[PDB]
């Protein structure tokens, strides 16, 4: 009647991609560790955009969504930070945003590549992911002599489940029973179907035999983070995320059973 | 530059030997020149141990950490060279080793424990990579039979924790069926246990949980220093234990020859003896084995100073609810003398407290499982009421109010056992 | 802006010996000269000081505190005179 | 008595000399 | 989590069961001490108010004793209106018991609710209330509030008065309701009017009970308000000598014992007289050993100067010092000591013998019998020998002769004492160590295995005594004792103990055959590595003794084994260094002793450099390499002082012995750092009137006068040959030369913190804050220590002030440093810094942790944490002062 008792084992950690194992713990709760690695783990990403110039041939919307879409370093500066709307300032304010200023004016008669160099920081924390001091630089705009582009952006503290460019991973492998044991997907011709990495079996084997009393467990992870949060900051911050959620339902269960009885 | 500077200080020590070793001293002192001052204290050596045991464990062993990593970055440079001073350390250090291994003298013991301690100190820091030679009679001295005195026990301890904590100097099934039939020697000798047990009954029961975290921890405690082990190692190490060595069998036979933590509280920290029994008896394995468990939990209880230990408590109740599952009966502490005499022969306060605070809780498990037990008549066994009558059980919570903040919860569940069963006592 | 109001109990003259002392959590020690119009005399041997001293320091990492204590002074040097008093203090960036 | 006797006043056993104790004594 | 828990027990207190609810209540105290946050004991403290409200007796007696045992965090919950209204609500019960808990609970609360009327008014309306224990409940809560009040004690005075006369009430209520007038001590009228009541109530009840309690509150309020004392002193002295009860003559005797303890300057010479005269015409020994108890207890105080020829006193103390009591014997004993030694007038030369034969006496009855009461009379008298022979020197012989002629006849456990005694004479006057050894060694010859228990205690004893008594080597004695040790005692333990004092008293030989005796029986390798690190430490300072006279080649011959050996010893001794309680001040002083034999070699090298090595060809200067060599070699041993300065400042934990020793080996440096400067480098500019003051040589130890005595002797030779020679001179250098060997001749004592560790002490010291930091921003260093007293906390020094230095040093300079002073209020202690960092890039800060004493000494002991600071910059902020810049 009471909880699981799981255990993680981590097989690869790098700055891209942490690739663990949950062992001894539902499908369910797998499952919904992968939904709140996607579109529940907060981070900074541009969403106010004041455009004061653009004389580039991509119009003021086109640049606004490339720049939402610029990932931003998000570590330690995002539990800090509140919600824009949870925020009692008028405009923004440093304890829930952070203002990025770009300013480019072409004079060269080579083409200026508006790069996410050229995104200035209020923050020196909270910068673009490839101005991090190798990998080339976010290309915004394309401009020729005469073309300039003048903003001011603010960006703001978000989950994916409000807008795709607030989703930290770019992409969460999920994998359970890799032999087929518990036959949850049923081949018609299991030969012609290839071993999985996590696969146990030999070559001459196709899937493992049935099991009867099996549940699903040993769920198999890779998260590849886009930049924005380190990828065990973004299994911490899910599980502490989904953490919260449970303690605020929690709480209003609780109000809703005394005011009740 | 350094073998033309090495020969000159070298030929200067060979011209002044008087201080020869004080420039030994100035190269530890100024960290410069590693393979100079071994030289120096090799080339000085024509009772105790030796000076170059003392001198290379201090330097691995001591307080200074600048030290530490300048000569252990020393030996693992001079690992990469072609087979100099390195070399010869080594070999005065091999014949070091064959100069007392047979089992071992009486006086002997502590000086083969300060090599072997070296040589852990060596292959933890230095990264030094042991030849096959030295393996061989480093394993031949791990198997030596000590004389059982408290230095033959640190010996035996230290010779565990250095295969528990280099796994990968053995590589060869003859010197892996020595190293257990020495470990089955060991588990049957009788007079170890006296400590040594208590570290082969713990790792016992880490394995058992496959822990194999605190055991780096327990390694590291023993040696006195941090080791980086790489737990796969000890992989094939956990099979031996689990599947041959240490069965379930066999630990819960020695859950009960282990001697009880004396004097146990709150003070006494650490993973301690009664921690592994609280393990077992949740996981009943004392009766899976038809192994007597009261006696070694009526010494234990007997035994304990004014603090109170935070695992007492839970131990009693799970004591309590293996005498009354239905799974198996544990026996319970005995009517007569180990309860009448226990409360009359200068026991501690906190014994009477805790023996109390287990007859109540017994009186409320029997109690509250006479209701569904339907097992046997003799299963239950109540306390006769004669007995309570000895029991001054408003004395003794009237003495455990005075001292409520050296207890744990004991004072808090002795008044809560008082107030549900007592209420008369309560007024 | 901070405000102080010390109840100054038999000093003689506390017009030109009684001084404000701030002290910052760095080195800085800064002494304020209260002027006369401000100690209040509401009875023998009893005075009010009501001033309101100033505070500035650059950008804080997090509320340190202040160091506040009254002071007296003769004519050469100065000696602690009250109870040391620590206000929080957070300078937040433009 | 002596201010300053060693083997006197025990009370204050250390950690080091009361291993050395238990170490030195049952031998 | 801690408000996890405190739902966890917060549960329990609905559950409508008494015994789970007395659980949840009971729990509370625990959850106090691990979680002392004051919003957190808020709560807390307010359902428990909440549950003492609405529950049963029973568990508001659980609140009161929680209440009770948490008494210090209740100071803490700030939320006090409330709170203390929701008890005190329950005053209004028509159940007594309840009424009684509830004033339990406001005299249990009475700390934080002073001056709250509405207490003061029910604990007055239940003063007269009908009910037994109520009644009592209301005494309690009237003699907390009396003592945190004086509000209410001025108005209860006269309440407490009028009911204590008033005859309606019991006797038995009327002696627990005496004491509230104890807590008086509020204003001096106050306590005149209290003390007026006490006189008209001791008369007014002369029962025995209410006279032992009416006098033992009388004399509380006289202690606590201070102006009562001599009246209350001569009150205490008429009924001792007119009550005729022996319970009231008990009390006068042991409360003028409590005020002699408290106050004993403010006793007149009357009523010092009135004691006397008292334990004059007594005819009970049970009542005289308590008046001598009482007077002896004045003895050692500064009454004695106030009450002074033969005297009452004096008449008083030859009496009880011939007494068949022991505890009477060992009083006027007492009492003729301290008044021997507290002045030097005529009159006290004819009872100097009387107080040795009392004490030879006292010695010959406690020595014979073993009985527990004998033992503490016959260390009161070896004290008094002791302090007889350190305060009056010429006497010390008789003493020593009548110890040496006892210890033959006397039983074991008697010898142990006579040899503390002995040794703590003979480490005060070293001409009576010689005469006694012969008799001593005889003694340690006859022991053999004549004893089981007190064997060991005795031997070491003995051996100790031994050791300070013979100033000298051992050349048979030490064979014979190393035969006794060998057939009698197999215990280690003795024999370390033995080598311990051996390498303390600077036998040093013994102690490293001693040590090589033990190295067989350790069984961890760790003690092994420092026993043979102390034998080879012993076996130097051994070879340090073939320094016979002026001979510079056997110097430095003896001076290079010896070194050889020393740092044999420092090599086997950092291996014995341990993770838990490493050997830091050992090797520190091993180290220094080092350096000190290295440079003192270095120096006799240039001794023999003067005349080897001639001078240069050059027509101070023209002296040759020479001079550069002393110039040198006064900054080695400059630098030696500092070292053996920072070690004394780093010890902190040391006996006063240990921190003079390390002050005698600095003072060793600097006089041969002075000695190089006085008469080679600068005879002109150095040579002040540098004349100590050489007055009262108060040197504890025999080491100490030699090494005072080898300081003047080399001070003496260097003023008389200041300016006689010129620099380059043959009697500089054999002078200076010389007092090397006179410096190393007496041979070096290894102290009590080289071996024993007590007042562990230090700073955790967990700062909080490679960290980053913008550049226009600064840092805040939120550093805060805890203290770690072990066992004794405050044995030899106690911390006053714990001084904070942090400073930072760019390109991991020194250019934030800072100093703060806090004072830890709980043993804990934080402050907060301010650390502005300009320059970008790693910034290493590192903070210091200097603790003052009650001194005023500072002593550098904390640990050097060092965190490293990135500056880095706002992206915005590097492309303005880019741009400014460009
Ligand atoms: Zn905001």
């Amino acid at each position: 009647p009471y909880a699981n008792q799981p255990t993680v084992r981590i097989t690869e950690l790098t700055d891209e991609n942490v690739k663990f194992i949950i062992e001894n713990t539902d499908l369910a709760v797998a499952n919904s560790i992968r939904r709140v690695f996607i579109a529940e783990v907060p981070i900074i990403a541009i969403d106010w955009v004041q455009i004061d110039a653009n004389s580039s041939v991509l119009h003021d919307e086109f640049i606004a969504h490339r720049l939402g879409l610029i990932p931003l370093t998000s570590d330690d500066i995002v539990d800090k930070l509140q919600y824009s709307r949870d925020c009692t300032c008028e405009e923004f304010c440093p304890e829930c945003s952070v203002e990025f200023t770009l300013d480019v004016r072409c004079n060269e008669d080579q083409t200026r590549h508006v790069t996410s160099r050229d995104l200035i920081s209020n923050s020196p924390r909270v910068i673009p992911v490839t101005s991090r001091n190798e990998q080339d630089d976010i290309l915004i705009v394309k401009l020729r002599k005469g073309q300039e582009l003048r903003l001011r952006a603010y960006a703001k503290k978000g989950f994916g489940k409000e807008h795709a460019k607030w989703n930290p991973t770019a992409g969460v492998a999920f994998e359970y029973d890799p032999d087929n044991a518990l036959r949850h997907t049923v081949y018609p011709k299991p030969e012609e179907w290839p071993k999985s990495e996590y696969s146990e079996l030999d070559e001459d084997e196709s899937q493992a035999p049935y099991d009867p009393n099996g549940k699903p467990e040993r769920f198999y992870y890779n998260v590849e983070s886009c930049g924005s949060l380190r990828p065990e900051t973004i299994v911490l911050s899910a599980l502490s995320g989904l953490k919260k959620k449970l303690s605020d339902l929690q709480t209003q269960l609780s109000h809703e059973i005394q005011s009740d009885v | 530059g350094g073998r033309r500077r090495t020969d000159a200080l070298r030929f200067l020590c060979k011209m002044n030997p008087s201080q020869a070793l004080k420039v030994r001293g100035m190269v530890v002192e100024e960290c410069h020149l590693p393979g100079l001052g071994v030289a120096l204290t090799l080339d000085h050596t024509k009772d105790g141990v030796s000076d170059l045991v003392c001198f290379v464990s201090g330097l691995l062993l001591g307080t200074n950490a600048k030290v530490r990593t300048w000569f252990g970055t020393f030996i693992r440079n001079g690992q990469q060279r072609k087979r100099s001073v390195l070399w010869q350390m080594r070999r005065q250090l091999l014949l070091e080793l064959m100069g007392i291994l047979p089992g071992l003298k009486e006086e002997h013991v502590v000086k083969a424990s300060a090599l072997l301690r070296l040589y852990c100190a060596l292959m933890g820091i230095a990264g030094l990579k042991p030849t096959e030679e030295e393996a061989e009679q480093l394993l031949q001295l791990m198997t030596s039979r000590p004389p059982a005195t408290p230095a033959g026990v640190r010996f035996v301890s230290l010779s565990f924790c250095m295969l528990l904590a280099f796994s990968t100097l053995v590589s060869t099934p003859e010197q892996e069926q020595l190293m257990v039939v020495w470990l089955s020697w060991m588990i049957k000798e009788e007079a170890y246990f006296e400590s040594f047990g208590e570290m082969l009954l713990l790792v016992a029961m880490y394995f058992h949980s496959n822990q194999l975290s605190a055991i780096i921890d327990l390694v590291c405690s023993t040696l006195g220093m941090k080791i980086v082990i790489k737990p796969s190692s000890l992989s094939r190490m956990k099979t031996i234990f689990t599947q041959e060595i240490f069965t379930e069998q066999v630990v819960t036979a020695h859950a009960v020859r282990v001697p009880v933590t004396s004097n146990l509280s709150a003070n006494i920290t650490g993973f301690l003896p009664i921690h592994c029994i609280y393990q077992l008896l949740r996981s009943r394995s004392f009766t899976k084995h038809k192994v007597s468990i009261k006696d070694w939990i009526y010494r234990q209880l007997c035994e304990t100073s004014t603090p109170l230990h935070p695992q007492l408590l839970p131990l009693i109740d799970v004591y309590i609810n293996s005498i009354l599952t239905p799974a198996s009966k544990s026996n319970p502490e005995a009517t007569n003398q180990p309860v009448t005499e226990q409360e009359i022969q200068r026991f501690s306060i906190t014994a009477q407290l805790l023996v109390l605070y287990y007859i109540l809780s017994y009186e409320e498990a029997l109690l509250a499982n006479t209701k569904t037990l339907a097992a046997m008549q003799r299963k239950p066994k109540s306390y006769s009421s004669s007995l309570m009558d000895q029991i001054p059980i408003k004395f003794l919570i009237r003495q455990a109010q005075g001292l409520q903040q050296e207890l744990g919860g004991l004072h808090s569940a002795l008044l809560r056992l008082l107030a549900t069963n007592y209420p008369h006592l309560c007024i | 802006a901070l405000d102080v109001d010390a109840t100054l109990e038999h000093v003689q003259d506390p017009q030109n010996t009684v001084k404000v002392q701030v002290l910052y959590p760095d080195g800085q020690a800064q002494m304020i000269h209260p002027k006369p119009a401000d100690f209040r005399n509401p009875g023998p041997g009893r005075h009010r000081l009501i001033t309101q001293v100033y505070l500035s320091h650059t950008a804080w990492t997090e509320a340190c505190q202040v160091e506040v204590r009254l002071l007296l002074a003769y004519n050469e040097g100065t000696i602690p005179f009250s109870k040391p008093v620590k206000v929080y203090i957070m300078p937040k960036p433009a | 008595x002596x201010x300053x006797x060693w083997x006197x006043x025990x009370x204050x056993x250390x950690x080091x000399x009361x291993x050395x104790x238990x170490x030195x004594x049952x031998x | 989590d801690a408000n996890s828990a405190l739902m966890e027990l917060d549960k329990g207190l609905r559950s409508g069961k008494l015994g789970e609810q007395c659980e949840a209540v009971v729990r509370f105290p625990r959850l106090f001490q691990k979680y002392p946050f004051p919003i957190l004991i808020n709560s807390a403290f307010l359902k428990l108010a909440d549950v003492f409200r609405v529950g049963n007796n029973f568990l508001r007696l659980c609140v009161l004793k929680v209440t009770q045992q948490s008494e210090k965090h209740l100071e803490k919950i700030l939320n006090v209106d409330e709170f203390v209204k929701r008890i005190f609500s329950v005053i209004h019960s028509n159940d007594p018991v309840a009424r009684a808990i509830t004033l339990r609970m406001l005299g249990s609360l009475a700390s934080i609710i002073p001056e709250r009327k509405n207490a003061h008014h029910s604990i007055r309306q239940s003063l007269d209330s009908h009910d037994n224990v109520e009644v009592e409940a209301a005494v309690f809560a009237a003699a907390n509030f009396s003592a945190q009040s004086k509000d209410f004690a001025v108005g209860i005075c006269n309440k407490i008065s009028e009911m204590i006369q008033g005859l309606a009430t019991p006797v038995d209520l009327k002696l627990k309701l005496i004491p509230i007038l104890q807590h008086m001590h509020h204003d001096a009228i106050l306590a005149s009017s209290a003390r007026q009541l006490l006189q008209q109530l001791v008369t007014s009840y002369p029962s025995t009970k209410m006279v032992i309690v009416s006098l033992h509150t009388f004399t509380l309020l006289a202690a606590s308000s201070l102006v009562d004392t001599p009246k209350q002193i001569q009150l205490l002295l008429q009924y001792l000598k007119n009550d005729p009860r022996k319970a009231v003559k008990r009390l006068a005797i042991q409360d003028l014992k409590l005020l002699a303890n408290k106050t004993p300057h403010t006793w007149s010479r009357e009523n010092i007289q009135a004691l006397c005269e008292c334990a004059l015409q007594t005819p009970y020994d049970s009542l005289k050993l308590g008046m001598l108890s009482v007077l002896s207890t004045l003895s050692g105080t500064i009454a004695i100067k106030h009450y002074f020829r033969s005297s009452d006193l004096v008449k008083l103390a030859q009496e009880c010092c011939y007494h068949n009591n022991r505890g009477i014997a060992a009083h006027g004993v007492r009492v003729l000591t301290n008044i021997t030694v507290s002045c030097q007038e005529k009159d006290l030369l004819a009872l100097e013998q009387d107080a040795v034969f009392g004490l030879e006496s006292l010695l010959v009855l406690c020595s014979q019998d073993d009985s527990p009461g004998a033992q503490a009379t016959l260390k009161i008298a070896l004290n008094c020998m002791v302090k007889l022979a350190k305060g009056r020197p010429h006497l010390s012989q008789s003493v020593v002769e009548t110890l040496l002629t006892q210890l033959h006849s006397a039983q074991d456990a008697a010898r142990i004492l006579m040899c503390h005694c002995l040794a703590a004479i003979a480490m005060q006057l070293p001409v009576l160590g010689d005469g006694m050894l012969g008799d001593l060694m005889e003694l340690y010859k006859v022991i053999g295995r004549s004893a089981t228990d007190k064997q060991q205690e005795l031997l070491v004893s003995l051996a100790t005594v031994i050791f300070v008594a013979s100033q000298k080597a051992l050349s048979v004695e030490s064979k014979a004792v190393i035969k006794q040790q060998l057939e009698s005692v197999s215990n280690g333990w003795t024999v370390y103990r033995i080598a311990r004092q051996a390498s303390r008293m600077g036998n040093h030989d013994m102690a490293k055959e001693l040590y090589q005796s033990l190295l067989t029986q350790v069984a961890s390798e760790h003690f092994y590595f420092w026993l043979n690190s102390l034998k080879e430490f012993s076996h130097a300072e051994q070879c340090l003794t073939g320094l016979q006279e002026e001979n510079y080649s056997s110097a430095l011959s003896c001076i290079a084994e010896s070194l050889k050996f020393y740092h044999k010893g420092i090599a086997s001794l950092t291996a014995a260094s341990t993770p838990l309680n490493p050997l830091s001040f050992q090797c520190e002083f091993v180290k220094l002793r080092i350096d000190l034999l290295q440079a003192f070699s270095q120096l006799i090298c240039t001794c023999n450099s003067l005349k080897t090595s001639p001078p240069p060809a050059i027509a101070l200067q023209r002296c040759g390499r020479i001079s550069n060599q002393m110039k040198q070699s006064m900054e080695e041993f400059r630098s030696l002082a500092s070292r053996y300065g920072d070690l004394y400042q780093a010890s902190f934990d040391a006996d006063s012995a240990t921190l003079r020793n390390v002050e005698l080996q600095q003072q060793s440096c600097l006089l041969i750092s002075h000695a190089i400067e006085a008469l080679i480098l600068d005879p002109e500019s150095a040579s002040f009137q540098e004349y100590g003051s050489t007055g009262t040589a108060h040197a504890d130890s025999e080491y100490e006068r030699r090494m005072m005595s080898v300081y003047n002797h080399v001070l003496e030779e260097v003023e008389s040959l200041n300016r006689k020679y010129t620099p380059v001179s043959y009697m500089h250098t054999a002078c200076l030369c010389n007092a090397i060997i006179a410096l190393l001749k007496v041979p070096l004592s290894f102290q009590r913190y080289f071996f024993q560790k007590l007042q562990s002490t230090s700073i955790k010291l967990a700062l909080s804050p490679p960290i980053a930091v913008q550049n226009n921003q600064q840092l805040a260093l939120k550093v805060e220590g805890v203290v770690q007293h072990g066992s004794k906390p405050g044995l030899f020094r106690k911390i006053q002030s714990v001084c904070l230095n942090v400073s930072s040093t760019l390109q991991s300079n020194m250019t934030n440093e800072m100093e703060q002073r806090v004072e830890p209020h709980n043993d804990y202690f934080s402050t907060q810094f301010l650390l502005n960092f300009a320059i970008l890039g790693t910034h290493n800060i590192t903070v210091e942790s200097s603790v003052k004493d009650a001194n005023g000494i500072v002593w550098k002991t904390g640990p050097r944490t060092t965190i490293f600071v990135k500056s880095l910059e706002d992206p915005y902020s590097q492309q303005i002062r880019l741009q400014q810049q460009q």
